């Protein structure tokens, strides 16, 4: 499969998440998603075929973890907009009030800004702390994917939201939305990571 | 918030 940011793969055949960002670790092949996705060893799978499997993740605490490939995937630095591609510079962290967009499998593709930084979800497993927020919408299936700026600058990782009953945050004004993700740079170094780029 |  090319491994581009934004799109789906299971867990174990059951769970669905979006791919984060295409990285190596040396010959290694991989991609960075959320934690809460897959236990180590998860088997991941991207239509129907096996990819590769979860290699580690923190969640929750943290909400991160990256994939390891077969040698057969090829790994894109691009994130999925509609039938379009941004393409993926580097990870330079923007600041609050900075524009972001973020591609998933259920929403696709969403712009907003940076509301805050270092904010605590509360999910029923446990605090998850550090996260960015951001406005832009989101749904249930986006975690794991890209949050990027329109520049090409990878932030970070979808993890959670304050969705409403229709499985997302976007029939509620921008306003209200509260979508956080995981902050790429920790990862990266955690794993030993490179981000690949283009 | 939940997790996605």
């Amino acid at each position: 499969a090319n491994i581009v940011g934004g799109i789906e793969y299971s867990i174990n055949n059951a769970s669905l998440c979006s791919v984060g960002f295409s990285v190596t670790r040396g010959a290694t092949k991989g991609f960075v998603t959320a934690g809460h996705c897959g236990t180590v060893n998860a088997t991941a799978r991207i239509g129907g075929a096996v990819v590769g499997t979860f290699a580690a993740r923190v969640f929750p605490g943290n909400d991160r973890a990256w994939v390891s490939l077969t040698s057969a995937q090829t790994l894109l630095p691009r994130v999925a907009n509609g039938s379009s591609f941004v393409t993926v510079r580097g990870s330079t962290e923007a600041a609050v009030g900075a524009a972001v967009c973020r591609s998933g499998r259920t929403t696709g593709y969403q712009c907003g800004t940076i509301t805050a930084k270092n904010v605590t979800a509360n999910y029923a497993e446990g605090a998850v702390r550090g996260l960015t927020q951001g406005n832009a919408c989101a749904g249930r299936g986006d975690s794991g994917g890209s949050w990027i700026t329109s520049a090409g600058q990878a932030q970070g990782v979808m993890s959670g939201l304050n969705v409403q009953s229709n499985g997302n945050n976007c029939g509620i004004p921008a306003s209200q939305r509260s979508s956080l993700f995981e902050r790429l740079q920790p990862i990266l170094s955690q794993y030993g990571l490179s981000l690949v780029t283009g | 918030a939940a997790p996605a």
